[PDB]
């Protein structure tokens, strides 16, 4: 058996306190041979290296970022939140002489109230349905936490046959973005006559229904 | 100098084939470093496959990727490549590699910006764009338009979309690119932007154009923008002429109902033939730009249904039913093929008759005129010579077999207005007639007057001996008016006109101006043989009274007497003779005897 | 309030037994007398008898006829009618003056009337003869 | 609340006689008019004929006709109070202008039975007469 | 197959550097034989560079070709090769290489299949094809449509020239690739392509594919098809409703000129208001597409005029004027130029009247037709319905003033089978007459036919006491036919009508289809005193002995009534005995007076 | 001065006679020390050596080809005219110690009888006017003969700017083909309509004018 790093899911903090992450191994404790490090995973492909080597520092790093070793996980003590704090970070230790890695653990700094978000669904066109394919866009937008996809549920009865949802990405204005795709069949799409798109944020239900003759 | 780095981007490496990449390093030592190479995958953590040391060596690799490592790291190169030989179907992920000081506090410094690498045994296909737009219409200058071209596979993860106007300008506000998804086969990814409607309707801008740079290949998306509607159509239905019927024989097919006031172009155009719908026989003109330049846009339709002649003369009412919004606009025609060339110059004005004037105590103008092809500008007004404005009576009689038409007008005016011969005067204002016409009635000049002679003449014997029926007449004679009312009377009871009838007043023989006139009142032999007492009335203007009657009946003897013979004394005076004469001659015959003796 | 009594054909120049229909048309409902009279003598009551005077009451029309009509019918016809209104206000009908017609041919009386004429001329010759005659011969007689 | 006088039912004339007409009333002075018609119900209205003259309202037809036979009724206003009178009727007759032969059939037939009578008894004393001539001569010549 | 020679395709190298070769050979012991080169130029015969010896040795080489080596085949594979240096102008040709057997007989047995080496100081740049269609209109099967794609300015690289319809498939045979020719520095070639109309129009194959193969690099081109040549245009012009002149219709009214089925492209429409030609106020729109399928059709244009409700009412008559190659189409609408009636060739049918019947013994069947043109091809004669001929004569008379003639058909038939009701039709026809008038008739209705009676009435006593005049009026009543002929008799002579007047025939009452009539003869009053014999006759159809007359004359008929006359006879008897009574008086006053006296 | 070997221009035969093709050297005679060659020039570019070494045979040469030296010409007595021999023979000695070659003859086997050429004229489309350019090409095939020259005449008058003639080539059914180019210029072709493709083939005049409004 190989060395598995379990690290945390998602984290929540405030400008104004302190977060801290833990690392906890699975062979066994984290002393000083372990060298700790913490990799930054930015949004825009953008790695940059913070604490590496528990008490080693580096250059470019400011001051309020802290390693330490309290009993044996590795402890990222981060003082204040940042706006630009908000990425995913790594467990990056030394076993087998080897580097292992991990899941990443996304962090999430609330700091902008949260707003209103946009649901606009795309139907598809005439030149689509040609090629007896069918595909309904539904973008998400104005939202800073991502909330999670909801069924496109169809006369009443949810679906099951191509259901997949995208990754989130941050976008301009401290915001981000997203969007969901239902590829469908051209033979329902002349039966079926409502398509809605249900969105979910933090129980406020958001859904924008259409009808077929609303169009031509 | 700032440290950078430089990595492949897109590489499209067969399975068949082994992928080899590079990882540039400048700015530093290059002879003072290690090399490491972290693999991430898009949804699971990052991997460690090997390092080498450039200067001296002693290094290893994975235990999970043991084999497959290569890293020709090349001193002067100062670049560290990786080649990764057979391929299989989990090795698509983004490779990067960074600096590790091991002399210094061993940690990283800079990173990559990405290596796309997809491991695929497809080939390379040209992605497929799609228009998406939205069916919500704008209500109000807060509901905005979203629309984008969906791009329905591409290799290489990084695709730009690029939006220009109806010219080359680039937008600048609007700076969206979605990832793409992984769907099993190639990618799927879209690019929405949000304008407003008041920078789309105010500019000439009629359609976007979505291109992707793929390869430097661009391709032009015209993605229309939808508009507004609100307003009415122009329905406009053509009738054939008389004489285009195509071929000697009545013969001809083709109408023009015409409408061009549509701005959504799918417009649903019908012929509804006497209610029923028309199956097949129609075209639909395509649709085409009526004018160019303007502001609003128009376009125009022409749709034409192909009939026959002997389905036009039977009064067949057609229907170019238009539906545009929702909304039926009909539009009814008159399948009426006659020429209308009988139009000729004469009106008459025709004072109205005795019976009438005397009934109503008010005299009815006429303004009678005839030939007339068309109607629809009849216009018949009444007044006086003084100009005062008088109410007429409009009423049109049936055509007649020529074609030609005819109307009175009817103005109630009292009877003494005639009496005092006034003036009255009729404008009519036609199409046929090159200028108004104005005439005048009024009384005629003095004549000599006459009232009637009525006369009742009963049946002759002759005519009761066949035991049919009888004639009762009435003779009126001696009259100057033609206008002239006789009627007759049963019981007091008025009959009516169908059992009996009155000639025509006829110039009276041997006296110019007289006229003279009968009446036979046909009874049956039934009624007549009970002593009915049968009359005629005579209504004319000339009687000292204006009426008069006349009766006879079974007596033909009643004349007036009162009471002067018939008495029973002359049956007295008659036996009292007989006694004389007996008397007489008895004394007669005894004076002769005593002369004897 | 009780003199809306109508009539019909009032001078009526009849012959001898003819027909006419009288009525006696009024807007009141009570006791009715039928009335007739001839020159200047009083009023008099009528009585029925079937076939020479019909009486047929259409409810508020009571109907009259009078068949066989001679001489001695010449007159004045109404109906009388009672209004027991607290004050006795009798009322009746305006009249209907029948006549009788002599059928002379209204040319036959001058024949007649110039051959009275000749006789009583006669008359007047004869009787002078007559009148002179027994003076005359009882002169001669007695000589 | 007035009455009037219904006047003849009937009325004679010789034809080119005048005809005058009559309208007897309470009244003091009312509005007075002349309705003629027709003997029975004609289809047209009633003819008014001119306003009469005379306090009475009496009508004048200096040269009467034949077509002026009818009803002649007389219309009586007295402060906005209508009342129907019965009406008249005119007629010609154009009776017998002989009257030298003692006028009156009774008399005429009376006097042709009476010469009846006397003529006889004036005829049957002469022959009394011529008898007791006859007896006497007889004597006379014995 | 077997081994053969394999030598480069095209090559293309920029003057300046030197050009590298190759010379497989394989099959045989290439340690051997010897190698030559043979430059063929384009135009001109060949040349010699020199030659190797691999086994001893000794390059020679050509006293013009001295100081170029080329040689040098030194390679593995026994590879032959050739490096030429300093590339001239005048060394584009193409070169060759051979096997030379210096022990056998030194003769030529294998050879290569060409190297084509252009030596250009040019680029790379991209060929462009251009369609070439022959302006041949195919007017029979035997004409073949031959078209073709060129191309221009492409580099000497092998090219090619395919045909690929609709359904990708390539041409088994047809495909002529002619060679390249050279003018300045720039080469060119055409490929033509013969097939027959036969195997087009029958197909979906509307326009042809030429690709190319530079560089394995495809581009497709439009070919297009002519149609015919000229065919014949129609004019066909509508004319507006009545109910088109309503409110918020735009512009009122508006003319199309409908002018399909036309094949050549320039076209002039205008309109004539009038005779005068509109400068402005209409609005031609673009030539579209009537009808979709194969190439050789027509088009479609449809016009627009603006017109107004004022200058509509002047009766105006537009003309839509088509140039069409010179020819003028003139059309008067809003006119009855064609399918108007008039008053054409009227045939009338008379039939036979009685009195030459009674007289004549015959009855005469007469067909007179008027408004006749033309009378030297008339052609009319009598028939029956089942088809039987009649003996026809034809009588003409003069000329109508206005000019038209006339004819009649003159027959003679038994008149028992015209009272049988036998239907008699009379066949006329003309040059005039697009189709033969043929009436049909027969014994009009025949009624109850009811004979006269008459009644003579007697004048009323009331006239007569006037002492001015009489009428004696004599009813004839209850006869079926119109005609009526009463005629008074004095004494036995006929009564002018100066004197007496009749009335018009007129239905009687109490029985449809029944007639009378009356009359009146006014005599004066000492005529009627003087008892003259008046009397009046009548003259019907219906008649038995064809003339009746009553009597009713003198002065007095008499008249039987009720006992009115019992006591005139009583009065007559009373005279009588008064008369008797006087003369007994008189006889024995007479007596008495003789026997005194 | 070099050897110039100066062979013929062009020899008719027919299958039943016998040609011979004759060889004239100008530095000297030619004996037996002149290795007489003799190259066949194929249409589809397939070189074959056939009497080669006076004498000397080669594998694959029918017997009917014979080479002899009369007086000091190269004759090549060929025992018969079939339809394969129809070509282009070269004449190779040895001169100066190098092989010395010339100009080819070319070869007309007169066998099946000749056609009716085919004449058709290709004017250009509006694509080649955009670039003020014009090309006219006059396809010319059905032809054993090949076609003697393209003569263009304008308007009664003929050109000489741009009046090349492309080689004849051998296509399939035992015939030739060939065509004409005539680059005009677009300004010419607004003005001129008379365009004509004179062909003469032995006497035939062959002539398909056309005008500029037959086209469009």
């Amino acid at each position: 058996s190989q060395a598995v790093v379990t690290q945390e899911s998602a984290l929540t903090t405030s400008p104004g306190e302190t977060v801290t992450l833990t690392c906890r191994s699975s062979t066994g404790a984290v002393t000083t041979s372990n060298y700790a490090n913490w990799v930054q995973e930015k949004p825009d492909h953008l790695f940059t290296g913070l604490i590496g080597g528990t008490n080693n520092r580096a250059p470019g790093v400011p001051a309020r970022f802290s390693g330490s070793l309290i009993g044996d996980k590795a402890a990222l003590t981060i003082t204040g939140a940042q706006t630009e704090d908000e990425a995913i970070y790594f467990c990056a230790l030394w076993y087998s002489n080897h580097w292992v890695f991990g899941g990443g653990t996304k962090l999430t700094v609330l700091g902008q109230p949260k707003s209103s978000p946009s649901v606009t669904l795309f139907p598809p066109s005439s030149e689509e349905l040609e090629t007896n394919k069918a595909t309904l866009v539904c973008t998400i937008t104005d939202f800073y936490p991502g909330v999670v996809t909801v069924d496109w549920k169809v006369d009443g009865t949810p679906v099951t046959q191509g259901m997949e949802t995208t990754q989130p990405s941050k976008q301009s204005n401290n915001k981000y973005m997203a969007s969901s795709y239902l590829t469908l069949t051209a033979r329902a799409w002349e039966r079926h006559s409502s398509y809605s798109c249900q969105v979910t944020h933090e129980g406020h239900t958001v859904e924008k229904s259409l009808s077929r003759a609303d169009c031509s | 100098s700032q440290v950078q780095l430089q990595q492949p981007g897109a590489e499209l490496v067969k399975p068949g084939a082994s992928v080899k990449l590079s990882c540039k390093a400048s700015g530093y030592t290059f002879t003072s470093y290690w090399m490491h190479w972290v693999k991430q995958r898009p949804g699971r953590g990052l991997e460690w496959i090997g390092r080498i040391d450039p200067n001296s060596g002693g290094t290893k690799y994975n235990e999970k990727f043991k084999s497959k490592a290569t890293l020709t790291v090349d001193k002067p190169s100062s670049t560290a490549y990786m080649q990764l030989s057979s391929l299989t179907s989990e090795d698509s992920a983004v490779y990067y590699c960074a600096r590790y000081d091991y002399y210094g506090s061993s940690y990283f410094d800079y990173w990559g910006q990405g290596t796309t690498l997809t491991v695929s045994s497809e080939s390379q296909s040209f992605p497929n764009v799609f228009p998406l737009v939205s069916c919500e219409s704008p209500l109000s200058d807060k509901n905005l338009v979203a629309m984008g071209c969906l791009a329905r596979d591409f290799l290489p993860s990084t695709i730009s979309f690029t939006w220009n106007y109806q010219n080359n300008t680039e937008v600048i506000q609007g700076i969206r690119t979605f990832p793409t998804l992984r769907t099993g086969g190639k990618y799927l990814a879209t690019s929405q932007v949000l304008l407003s409607p008041k920078s789309i309707l105010e500019g000439s801008d009629e359609y976007l154009v979505c291109k992707i740079h793929y390869g430097g290949k661009n391709r032009d998306l015209h993605v229309p923008i939808p508009a507004v509607a609100e307003m009415n159509p122009n329905v406009n239905v053509f009738v054939p002429p008389r004489d285009g019927f195509s071929g000697p024989a009545p013969r001809k097919s083709k109408l023009i109902c015409e409408a061009t006031n549509f701005t959504p172009k799918p417009i649903t155009v019908s012929w509804l033939k006497d209610g029923k719908l028309v199956e097949s026989g129609f075209t639909t003109d395509p649709v085409t730009i009526e004018n160019k330049g303007s502001t609003p846009q128009t376009y125009k339709v022409i749709s034409t249904l192909t009939i026959s002649e002997i389905d036009w003369l039977n009064l067949n009412v057609y229907t170019c039913r238009v539906d545009h919004r929702g909304l039926t606009f009909l539009k009814n025609v008159s399948s009426t093929c006659a020429a209308s060339p009988s139009t000729d110059i004469l009106t008459f004005t025709i004072p109205p008759s005795f019976a009438d004037i005397f009934l109503s105590k008010s005299a009815n103008l006429t303004c009678l005129v005839s030939n007339l092809a068309t109607y629809e500008t009849l216009n018949i007004s009444w007044a006086s010579q003084s100009g005062e404005p008088l109410e007429t009576k409009i009423k049109i009689m049936e055509s007649h077999p020529n074609g030609t038409f005819s109307a009175k007008g009817v103005a109630s005016v009292c009877v003494e207005d005639w009496n005092n011969r006034k003036e009255f005067v009729c404008t009519v204002t036609h199409r046929d007639l090159p200028s108004p016409q104005k005439k005048f009635i009024s009384k005629p000049n003095e004549v000599h007057k006459h009232p009637p002679a009525v006369y009742l003449l009963p049946p002759a014997r002759e005519q009761l001996n066949l035991r049919e029926s009888a004639t009762v007449t009435c003779l009126v004679k001696g009259f100057s008016p033609a206008d002239i009312s006789v009627q007759w009377l049963q019981r007091g009871q008025l009959l009516p006109q169908e059992k009996y009838v009155t000639s025509a007043p006829m110039p009276e023989p041997g006296a110019p101006g007289f006229y003279f006139t009968h009446s036979i009142l046909t009874v049956t032999e039934e009624e007549w043989n009970s002593g009915e007492t049968y009359t005629c009335v005579v209504g004319h203007e000339a009687l000292p009274h204006l009426v008069t009657e006349r009766t006879v009946d079974k007596s033909t003897e009643g004349e007036v007497n009162a009471e002067e013979e018939g008495f029973e004394n002359l049956w007295t005076t008659a036996s009292t003779f007989i006694v004389l004469f007996l008397l007489s001659l008895f004394y007669s015959t005894t004076v002769t005897l005593f002369k004897v003796k | 309030p009780c003199s809306q009594i109508w009539q019909h054909p009032r001078f009526a120049a009849k012959k001898r037994s003819s027909m006419v229909k009288f009525h006696c048309y009024t807007n009141h409902s009570g006791a009715l007398t039928w009335f007739r009279k001839r020159g200047s003598q009083q009023p008099q009551e009528l009585v029925s008898e079937e076939g020479r005077i019909v009486q047929t009451q259409n409810g508020s029309v009571y109907t009259l006829t009078i068949q066989n009509i001679q001489y001695e019918d010449n007159g004045i016809y109404f109906c009388k009618q009672k209004c027991d209104s607290a004050n006795h206000n009798v009322t009746d009908s305006c009249g209907t003056e029948l006549l009788v017609l002599g059928f002379s041919t209204l040319d036959q009386l001058k024949r007649r009337n110039t051959l009275k004429d000749g006789i009583i001329l006669i008359q007047t010759l004869l009787i002078i003869l007559f009148i002179i005659v027994p003076i005359f011969l009882l002169l001669d007689k007695d000589d | 609340a007035l009455r009037v006088e219904g006047g003849p039912p009937s009325l004679t004339v010789n034809l080119g006689e005048e005809a005058r007409l009559t309208c007897e009333n309470n009244g003091r002075n009312p509005n007075i008019t002349w309705w003629f018609s027709l003997q029975s119900n004609i289809t047209w209205p009633p003819v008014p004929l001119g306003p009469g003259q005379g306090t009475t309202g009496q009508l004048f037809f200096p040269e009467v006709n034949k077509n002026h036979r009818g009803l002649y009724w007389c219309q009586v206003i007295e402060n906005n109070i209508l009342k129907r009178s019965c009406g008249t009727y005119l007629r010609v007759r154009n009776p017998v202008p002989r009257p030298f032969l003692d006028m009156g059939e009774g008399t005429k037939n009376r006097i042709i039975t009476a010469e009846g009578i006397i003529l006889l008894f004036c005829a049957v004393v002469p022959g009394t007469l011529l008898l007791f001539r006859k007896r006497w001569q007889n004597e006379k010549f014995g």
